[PDB]
RNA sequence: GUCGAAUUUGGGUAUAGGGGCGAAAGACUAAUCGAACCAUCUAGUAGCUGGUUCCUGCCGAAGUUUCCCUCAGGAUAGCAGAAGCUCGUAUCAGUUUUAUGAGGUAAAGCGAAUGAUUAGAGGUUCCGGGGUCGAAAUGACCUUGACCUAUUCUCAAACUUUAAAUAUGUAAGAAGUCCUUGUUACUUAAUUGAACGUGGACAUUUGAAUGAAGAGCUUUUAGUGGGCCAUUUUUGGUAAGCAGAACUGGCGAUGCGGGAUGAACCGAACGUAGAGUUAAGGUGCCGGAAUACACGCUCAUCAGACACCACAAAAGGUGUUAG
RNA sequence: GUGAUUUCUGCCCAGUGCUCUGAAUGUCAAAGUGAAGAAAUUCAACCAAGCGCGGGUAAACGGCGGGAGUAACUAUGACU
RNA sequence: GAAGACAUUGUCAGGUGGGGAGUUUGGCUGGGGCGGCACAUCUGUUAAACGAUAACGCAGAUGUCCUAAGGGGGGCUCAUGGAGAACAGAAAUCUCCAGUAGAACAAAAGGGUAAAAGCCCCCUUGAUUUUGAUUUUCAGUGUGAAUACAAACCAUGAAAGUGUGGCCUAUCGAUCCUUUAGUCCCUCGGAAUUUGAGGCUAGAGGUGCCAGAAAAGUUACCACAGGGAUAACUGGCUUGUGGCAGUCAAGCGUUCAUAGCGACAUUGCUUUUUGAUUCUUCGAUGUCGGCUCUUCCUAUCAUACCGAAGCAGAAUUCGGUAA
RNA sequence: GGUUGCGGCCAUAUCUACCAGAAAGCACCGUUUCCCGUCCGAUCAACUGUAGUUAAGCUGGUAAGAGCCUGACCGAGUAGUGUAGUGGGUGACCAUACGCGAAACUCAGGUGCUGCAAUCU
């Protein structure tokens, strides 16, 4: 015997039962895959601004 | 009705560069066994012959058995099955395989095979490629035959083909003695064509090419010193009893 | 057998347009990209390094990273029954700013001008866009413009 | 060799011309396309008649061959062999395949069979240009050629002068001045653009205003 | 292919950690050796009655080995390995490409 | 057939299962033989066939993805149920608009490149070759092709300057815009930028339309992994109730009215009843409903009579009807 | 193995077998021998039959071709 | 009497050993076999202008080659055509004008490139070290291939810069086992030293049936579980081929297209041929021919009555109503 | 406005053929000791603004020029195409309804614009 090889029939119908949903944006994206030279400075930037506000609101 | 030809001979050969097919195409013409065919088609590693009658295609295979090493088999396809007798109407296909070791290849033989056929060394050239395959040992002249029945039951392949030859330049030939039929065992002093101009290096090797070798002649050969093979038969050798340079032919 | 290489079916898609071969013009390199900028992806065929896959031809996305001679674009690709967030690394030759977002920022400045001017003038704003409305009544004159009578023409061959 | 023409009637497959992929194809049955006095000037044969198709079909090469002979044989014997100019406006480029014969369908791509044309609704097949008095011979000539083809086609008397793209009175307006000169078979016209120096090299009867 | 005998490359041998001269050679096998735990385990299992216990490979398709090059820093004699693509031929020394020579003989 | 023996036959005795016996048939060895019979191991294994026991209620599929000595089977993703949990006008949407990108199919084109292709007219010969006048000529006088000039007939799934429709990406704001002056080891010639901030200003016309039996999130587990039909686009084939794809709708899992009859066509999707109204299809009788009305056309010694559908063509006719 | 009688039983020992009052330094296990080492171990020489080499054998298995020539106008193919 | 430390007997080691035992003897597939590889990959097209997309569809390629054909910098312009220069001619070398690429770029094809990515020179090892992120195929696993950075160390260039192999799209491989480089670091568990062995991090030895078994035939003496998922036979769909009938009319028929014939073409009917297909049947529809016996069809061989003829008669030839 | 250096968009800027160019600037142009490079001071290097020229380059103008570019009550609402019907037609294909809508061809007009710095009867 020989089979049926391939089809895309019904596959869109199945897909639209549950959404085709978007992946949800957030405030602050992940710094995964961002320039290392940028991050290595950005760490020390946020350390100083907290110490400034801590010294201000001491 | 589609099935017109009614017998096929599917000849084939496993080698990328076929000397034996080009030889066979020349040999078939001389004696001229072709004529009864309706047509000829081709394929990757050989070519197809189509015959009206079954007895026309059997003469061809008997002719092929005469002049070249082969293996073959027939199978059949049914079509009609007429209930009035004398015509079931079958269609036949003969699948012929030429032996892949060509005329001038460099071959490592299997150990048991080598011990049986005259106690010949494992590291050999081919000689003649007729009805059966015959080998020669370029250093210690010697010969040994191998029939298709003995080949096919335990098949092996060539170490290096005609496309691996390299150009050398002969400087002197010192003869030692023996001559069974070819004025043989010549200690050929040779140097590489890419080396003759620039660099100093000389290779000195015993060779079967004694009767036809002259100083200053360009000779072709296998240069085993720089080749990384991957044969297990070759892996079972003596990384030091093996000759540095082997020369296949003059020119 | 089948064939699904990296640049399969891209005969015309990385072709160079008619009479636009050779070196690229310099404004391509002087355009500045910050993080958060919207950018369109069109593949220049003459540059081989830092080239996008054929799928991303036409697609649009946001910048997340800036480097030496490249930027980090983030695109949403749909696969199966969901979208996946995919991260690219393209050289500046295969990229440009989206003019849709440029048009938008102009409209925000305009709204700030309207609302500030409305308070000084005296109430009533109305700042949303309205779609094309159904048109009003009018009186079209026939003075020096009397209707010309047409009729369906007869059939002729001329071949 | 030949199958019936009913098999290769309709335009089913895509255009399959002779090229570096097809290569080995048979020769066309029709060979010469122009007949009659084909070294004749434009002023000699004003009256034009067409044979227009009315179906989306395929005319084979050998269908045109017999149709071309039949129309020629009648028009030569009746009115003389130099009283017309017949032109065939359809060349067969489409190659037809045939499944002439491991098994039936286990590997089945057809060999080249023969050539054919691809005619559309409103496309001209034959064209004849003749004298004014010799109309009836031309119409009756293309009648017998109509039987050799498949499908339905109709003969039409043209309003144009000869094979030119100009009406009966329109050609007279331009030729009465110096605005037209004879090329050989067809004709060349004046154009208001171009270099004015070599517009006077040719058309010396124009640029005068007299006769 | 045809690599040269010498090579100036990155050594990482404490005192070095920089580009230095390396002597290049071709990597070679290393002998089988019994008393390796696998060979000891194999010979135990193979004894007695039963015959061949382990599989024995036959169907081989590859025709060329990958080349490995032993490098060796001349300052500190600290070795390093470096692998090349597959090739039917391999040597190392002179034999340079010339200007534009035609064929001879 | 043979019938005085290589004859026929009783009783006793010997040969036992991978063994015996065999004038050789794989014959015979207790109706069992290309490996007897009995008991046990043994409920041997089976991706294969057959069966699988009460009622109602709610929800409700799949024949597709990748990998496997895989193709009558599995794992994996998908579709389905169940349990919920965090919140509560939500941000979303098999949709349109506005703005803005991306594409090389249909068409068109070849007096535009590439390749194919019919005809003449004008030229060019120190130059592919013949003839005419020749001692030869980088000579003339005739000629058939090669290119050159402006023309002309016709084409292209694996040609193209141009280039649709349909389908397709992004945006249409509070996680926003503007002002003010803090952090840093990054960056700049430079407290210049860069990124993230402090403090202040801007509210329900808060920044197109329509909708929203909520929005978001998690765990777990069933069946399924032979499909088929229809319009349009389609490749193989002379074609097929044939083989293989593309988008949507169906049957499979589905009754009901219609097509006489029919898985898929048209209509329309089902709790139990009453009344009204229609769909598709019909209204001479079978058969519920006008042997209604109106203008025409046909007479057939094979009339014709309702989509899918159950066939008819080229070619002809002082048959009759209009042009 | 062949299968009464009668009359015959051609050529072939390369291949596969079988064989041998033949050749000898080509291959070759265990134990034994020597050297290296603290020892476990390692490396070498030595070496039975068999294998290989050489002879015999077809009422052993079996096989009995292909290409060229010249003589009688041809042909046959006695002959090369 | 013979024979005698040899035989014999016991343990180990080599040879021989279908006499015997156990096992195996790929997949896809218009039935199976043969062939092929559509089994791992790459270009164009099929492919219906996002992406995705099938057939034993079409046109072809891959298991390599390269210390430069890799990296940086400098100089320069190609294919071809025209016009010239002793030997020198269609082709040698030199000069000038034209020249948008019509050349070259290791190899299939498609893209790309002109003070270069092409040709010729100078200098070189970035075809290096440390490990993470991302794209493609995709389960968003592995394998291969590729992209952008970082931390060192270098190459080249006056410099900006460029460079982590080949201008881009193909050129390749797990666990177990062996072996190499590194730390020369950890362990041998009563405590030590030296050999030996075992670990940790990174490569190589290979599985082309390419996510990776160690594998010959035969059954006409055969067996079991199944299969109409699948052949051999009726039936059904189709009608290329076979059979039968038209149209047109260049020619044949002494004379004359059509008494009778008829080429090049073109439109059909039939299921008495044979293919193509695989819908029904493998818990069985008895598979050739002849004998026997009934009925139906007409495309009429004879018989009835007629019409044409190159029909004088005779004998024939073509057609009509007729089974 | 003319010219120079550095540009942006990359033919409205290109191509072919003739014509004009005061001032300054470009340019050709002169020399070979030095650094430097060649078969050759031709190119490239250095030196002099000296001996001389607008003859070339360069900038502008002309041509019922070739090309290129923008348009149009040009062709054409044509070709094609999404949606619909128990519409037509034996078929091949074709009309209608609700929408979207090209290209060639024809005619008209055009033939570089502009940023930074310096300098000019
Ligand atoms: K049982
Ligand atoms: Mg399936
Ligand atoms: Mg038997
Ligand atoms: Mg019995
Ligand atoms: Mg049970
Ligand atoms: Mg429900
Ligand atoms: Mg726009
Ligand atoms: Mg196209
Ligand atoms: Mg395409
Ligand atoms: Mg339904
Ligand atoms: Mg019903
Ligand atoms: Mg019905
Ligand atoms: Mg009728
Ligand atoms: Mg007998
Ligand atoms: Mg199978
Ligand atoms: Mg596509
Ligand atoms: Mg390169
Ligand atoms: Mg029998
Ligand atoms: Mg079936
Ligand atoms: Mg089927
Ligand atoms: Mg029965
Ligand atoms: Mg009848």
């Amino acid at each position: 015997a020989k089979s049926k090889n391939h089809t895309a029939h019904n596959q869109t119908r199945k897909a639209h039962r549950n959404g085709i949903k978007k992946p949800k944006t957030y405030k602050y994206p992940s710094l995964k895959g961002v320039d290392p030279k940028f991050r290595r400075n950005h760490k020390h930037a946020l350390h100083g601004t907290a110490k400034a506000l801590a010294a201000a609101k001491k | 009705t589609t099935n017109t030809w009614r017998a096929t001979v599917q000849i084939r050969q496993k080698v990328p560069h076929k000397r034996t097919f080009l030889f066979l195409e020349q040999l078939i013409l001389k004696h001229n066994a072709h004529v009864d065919t309706i047509s000829i088609s081709e394929a990757k590693d050989g070519l197809d012959f189509f015959y009206a009658q079954k007895n026309h295609a059997v003469k061809m295979i008997d002719f092929l058995n005469a002049v070249v090493p082969i293996k073959h088999k027939k199978s059949e396809e049914l079509i009609s099955q007429d209930t009035h007798t004398g015509a079931s109407t079958y269609k036949f296909s003969y699948s012929v395989e030429i032996v892949p070791i060509c005329k001038d290849d460099l071959v490592v033989l299997p150990k048991k095979l080598a011990k049986s056929m005259g106690n010949i060394s494992q590291f050999v050239l081919c000689s003649k490629i007729s009805n059966t395959v015959q080998f020669m040992d370029p250093t210690t002249l010697q010969t040994a035959d191998l029939s298709p029945s003995v080949y096919w039951r335990a098949p092996f392949n060539a170490l290096a083909d005609v496309t691996q030859l390299v150009e050398f330049i002969v400087l002197d030939v010192d003869s030692t003695g023996i001559s069974r039929g070819n004025r043989v065992l010549a200690d050929i002093t040779v140097a590489r064509t890419s080396d003759l101009g620039v660099n100093d290096q000389v290779y000195y090797v015993r060779s079967h090419l004694g009767g036809i070798c002259h100083a200053g002649d360009s000779v072709m050969g296998y240069f085993i010193a720089n080749s990384n093979y991957n044969s297990d038969l070759f892996d079972g050798l003596n990384i030091d009893y093996v000759p540095d340079v082997v020369l296949v032919k003059k020119l | 057998g089948k064939s699904h290489g990296y640049r399969s079916r891209t005969r015309y898609m990385f072709q160079r347009d008619f009479r636009k071969h050779g070196a690229v013009h310099l404004s391509t390199y002087l355009k500045v990209y910050k993080v958060g900028d919207i950018v369109d992806i069109k593949a220049n065929g003459s540059i081989q390094k830092g080239m996008p896959h054929k799928f991303y031809q036409g697609k649009t996305g946001v910048v997340y990273n800036v480097t030496k001679s490249s930027v980090g674009v983030i695109i949403n690709k749909m696969v199966g029954n969901r979208y996946l967030e995919k991260r690219l690394n393209l050289r500046v030759e295969h990229i440009k700013h989206s003019k849709c977002r440029q048009e938008f920022l102009e409209r925000v400045k305009a709204n700030a001008a309207k609302r500030a001017e409305a308070k000084a003038q005296g109430v009533a704003v109305q700042l949303k866009r309205q779609p094309a409305q159904p048109r009003e009544s009018r009186i079209v004159s026939t003075e020096g413009n009397v209707p010309q009578t047409l009729a369906p023409v007869p059939y002729e061959t001329f071949i | 060799a030949r199958r019936p023409a009913r098999c290769y009637r309709y335009q089913k497959n895509k255009p399959y011309p002779k090229s570096r992929y097809n290569r080995a194809v048979p020769d066309s049955k029709i060979r010469i396309y122009d007949l009659g006095k084909k070294k004749a000037t434009v002023d000699e044969f004003p009256l034009c008649v067409h044979l227009v198709s009315n179906e989306l079909e395929q005319l084979s090469s050998e269908a045109l061959e017999a149709a071309r002979i039949c129309a020629n044989k009648y028009m030569t014997t009746v009115s003389g062999r130099d009283a017309f100019h017949l032109r065939v406006r359809v060349h067969p480029f489409h190659v037809l395949r045939i499944n002439k014969m491991q098994q039936g369908m286990r590997g089945a791509w057809g060999k080249p069979h023969g050539l054919a044309a691809r005619v559309d609704i409103g496309q001209i097949i034959f064209s004849v240009r003749t004298k004014d008095s010799n109309k009836d011979v031309v119409v009756e000539g293309l009648r017998r050629a109509r039987y050799k083809f498949p499908g339905q086609q109709k003969i039409i008397l043209s309003k144009k002068w000869g094979f030119t793209n100009l009406d009966r009175p329109e050609y007279l307006k331009k030729r009465e001045a110096g605005e037209v000169k004879d090329d050989g078979a067809f004709v060349k016209f004046l154009s208001k653009k171009g270099s004015l120096e070599n517009n006077i090299r040719e058309f010396p009867e124009y640029f005068a205003a007299q006769a | 292919v045809n690599v040269p005998k010498t090579r100036k490359t990155y050594c990482k041998g404490k005192t070095c950690r920089k580009h230095t001269q390396h002597k290049v050679t071709q990597y070679k096998a290393g002998k089988a050796s019994l008393f390796a735990q696998g060979k000891r385990r194999y010979d135990r299992k193979q004894s007695g009655f039963g015959g061949q216990t382990k599989p024995v490979f036959h169907k081989k398709a590859k025709t060329t080995k990958k080349v490995v090059l032993r490098l060796e820093c001349v300052k500190c004699k600290t070795r390093a390995q470096l692998t090349l693509k597959r090739c039917k031929h391999f040597e190392l020394g002179g034999e340079k490409k010339q200007k534009g020579q035609a064929l001879q003989f």
